[PDB]
Order: structure tokens, then sequence, then C-alpha cells
């Protein structure tokens, strides 16, 4: 979900 | 390892245009973004911009937006931004940044900045002079004097001395140029024996000026 | 974007006690909050992440907690070495927006300064210029008064001072002040002495030197 998070 | 070097920092005319570009080692950018952030002196981070490692998901502040524009190098491991209608709101250091988590742990790293001035001011070179020991525990320095714009970087003996440094934040002069003066106390006993060298840089002048300090 | 509203804005205390800071977001980031630490002159460093997890080498008396809109930064014993400024920072999407920034300074006993004073350098007197520097090393607290007299004449508008920041060890101040003067205005008096008033000093402490001795 979040682009700086896996 | 990972590092970020920035460059391009120095003076600039108001109204005019600078570009910085920051060098990444350590790391292939083919994942996730690189971010500009800039710090005004004595205030707090600003975000500025972001870039993905495909060019896409450009982001800027409002404070740059239409003046600031992010790129990356499609042939290195290199990011540009350029910086045109540069105001004095605009002086900052500006720091390189990336930042991600995986399951391995958080990835976050900072490049040591660089300065963008924006002044009508031209650049001078700095003149080092020696702040001699003289008549327990004894103190000597370098006063470096006459220089803009910042900054100017100060070691001892290349950096094998750094115990009982105190190198002090820069001074704002009448003249409108900058002086600083980096000191260090010694052991009176060694002032026999020991050499004490200042090195100062100034990057935005090309000075590299070695200073030994007697008594 | 989403705003990040930070306090306080400074706050002091001594060593050992807790910190509290607390970060507020314009809009709910999950726990997507991260908080940095920032030193003087140096690069900021990541703390905490997702709200309450720590970065590798950070102290576990650094902690963190909150969720959606409210978040808290903690230290809770607050060391010399934590002198810095602290930011909070949400990063829910591709770009990120930080807190104001919170700087912490610590409390500490008096200690009074050693007071050392340096003639002009030959070769700045050679460059048309004269600079007299008088040194206050490693007191506390920062506020003192360094008095510059030339035969013993007060001075004014012709000296600056500069502070270095908390040392991260022992918490002391040091200051230098300048006197800048013309070359041939410095060769004109004999004496030239600072004098220097502190908390920790019982009558102030004056450096002096003749002119070419």
């Amino acid at each position: 979900a979040n682009p700086n998070v896996d | 390892q990972v590092k970020l070097v920035e460059s391009g920092g120095g003076v600039v005319q108001p109204g005019r245009s600078l570009r910085l570009s920051c060098e990444a080692s350590g790391f292939i950018f083919s994942t996730y973004g690189m971010h500009w952030v800039r710090q005004a002196p004595g205030k707090g981070l600003e975000w500025v911009a972001v870039i993905w490692f495909d060019g896409s998901n450009i982001y800027y502040a409002d404070s740059v937006k239409g003046r600031f524009t992010i790129s990356r190098d499609n042939s290195k491991n290199t990011v540009f931004m350029q910086m045109d209608s540069l105001r004095a709101e605009d002086t900052a250091v500006y720091y390189c940044h990336r930042n991600f988590y995986d399951g391995s742990g958080p990835f976050d790293y900072w490049g040591q900045g660089t300065l963008v001035t924006v002044s009508s001011a031209s650049t001078k070179g700095p003149s080092v002079f020696p702040l001699a020991p003289s008549s327990g525990t004894a103190a000597l320095g370098c006063l470096v004097k006459d220089y803009f714009p910042e900054p100017v970087t100060v070691s001892w003996n290349s950096g094998a001395l750094t115990s009982g440094v105190h190198t002090f934040p820069a001074v704002l002069q009448s003249s409108g140029l900058y002086s600083l003066s980096s000191v260090v106390t010694v052991p009176s006993s060694s002032l026999g024996t020991q050499t004490y060298i200042c090195n100062v840089n100034h990057k935005p002048s090309n000075t590299k000026v070695d200073k030994k300090v007697e008594p | 974007d989403i705003q990040m509203t930070q306090s306080p804005s400074t706050l002091s205390a001594s060593v050992g006690d807790r910190v509290t800071i607390t970060c507020r977001a314009s809009q709910s980031i999950s726990r997507w909050v991260a908080w940095y630490q920032q030193k003087a002159g140096k690069a900021p460093k990541l703390l905490i992440y997702k709200a309450s997890s720590l970065e590798s080498g950070v102290p576990s008396r650094f902690s963190g907690s909150g969720s959606e809109t409210d978040f808290t930064l903690t230290i809770s014993s607050l060391q010399p070495d934590d002198v810095a400024t602290y930011y909070c920072q949400q990063y829910t999407s591709y770009g990120r927006t930080f807190g104001q920034g919170t700087k912490v300074e610590i409390k500490r006993t008096v200690a009074a300064p050693s007071v050392f004073i340096f003639p002009p350098s030959d070769e700045q007197l050679k460059s048309g210029t004269a600079s007299v520097v008088c040194l206050l090393n490693n007191f506390y607290p920062r506020e003192a008064k360094v008095q510059w007299k030339v035969d013993n004449a007060l001075q004014s508008g012709n000296s600056q001072e500069s502070v270095t920041e908390q040392d991260s060890k022992d918490s002391t101040y040091s200051l230098s002040s300048t006197l800048t003067l013309s070359k041939a205005d410095y060769e004109k008096h004999k004496v030239y002495a600072c004098e220097v008033t502190h908390q920790g000093l019982s009558s102030p402490v004056t450096k002096s030197f003749n002119r070419g001795e």
C-alpha cells in the first residue's frame, strides 16, 4: 500500500 | 557502502539559476525514489522534491513548484535538480536523501549537504592567520578571515587531531564577508615536539590552505 | 500536502529527565511517522520509524507512540549526547513533510571558563588588518560578558562573538570574541585586554598583553 514500504 | 554526494552549491545571484547534482554510490537507483531536502540557516528541514527510479512520481513542495526541476540521469546513478528564479528564501543547505522500508529494516541515508547562497555578492577566498600559543595547558588556533560565501571546513593535522578542537560558527563582518576561528587546547608539553597545522578548505573559491601554528 | 505540527519549539532539562515531544498530522497518516535527530552541523539521523520501531543503533531510551494523527517521541533519560533538534516526519506517499522541529538543550552545574588571549599574527599585520581574539573555553551557563579594553579604554562596535553548541559529553559552551582593528589603529596603543565576567568566576578575570613583547 505505502509506496515506501515493501 | 551507501553514500550520497551533493555538488553544485555556492553563491548565485537573485533571479538566476543553479544546477545541483547528487551522485549515489553503493546501491542501484532501480527501486523507490530519491528526495531533495533543504534547510535554511537556523531553520527546520523542508522536503522539496522527489523522483522515482524510473523518472515517474515526481512531486514538488508548493514553495518551489514551477521553479525547481528534478530529474535523474538515464545513464548514471545520479539525480539532478535545476533551480530557477532563485530568491533569498531559497538560501539553504540542500540535502540529497533516500528512504524506504523493507522486511530487512529501514534504509535511510543523507548526503552531507551543499550550501546554496542566493546573494548579489561575489565569491572571495579567505586568508588564514595563526593564533600562536603564547605565555598547565596551552591553546592555539587559526583565524580564517574575509571569505564569501559559506562554508569553510577546518581540520587539524589532516584530521589526526580532534580532541579539544573548537571550530566556531562563522560570523558575518561589517564588510559583509564571513570570518571564523578554530582553536584547540594542547598540553604545553607538546609545543616543542608536536607540529600543529590547520587545514582550511573553502570549496566555493577553490582555496586550500595549510597553516602551521608556532609559538 | 499533509501538514505536521510539532511541539514544543525549545526545551531544556537535566540529565536523566524524561523529554516528551509531540507531533500532530493534519490528517490520518496511520503509523507512517518517523522521528529524526539532527545535531549541530551534521546531517539528520533516523531514530524511530513506523511510529514505534527503533532504527539500528538507537539507544533504548528513545521511544515512540501514537497512531492516525497524534504521535509522541519520548526520551526516557536525557543525556548530554542527546542535545540536538528533533523532527517528526510523515511518509504516507511519495513525498515527505517534516515538523518544525524541537531543539533540546540540557541543564548542568556551573562551570567557569578558561580565558586565553591571542595577539594579532604578523602576516595579518602585513595584510593591513589586525584582529585580537579572546577565547572562553568550556563553561556553563552560556551567559557571559566579554569587555575589550585598549589602554583601559572600553571598546564598542569593533568586536564580534561566536559560541559553539553544547559539548556532546560535558554540555559546556566555548566562546570567541574577536576585536578587529585597522593595522594603523592597532600599532597605536600598547596594552590590549579582554575582561570576562561569568557566574562561575568570583571576580572578573582579565587577560592582557603588551603590543610587541
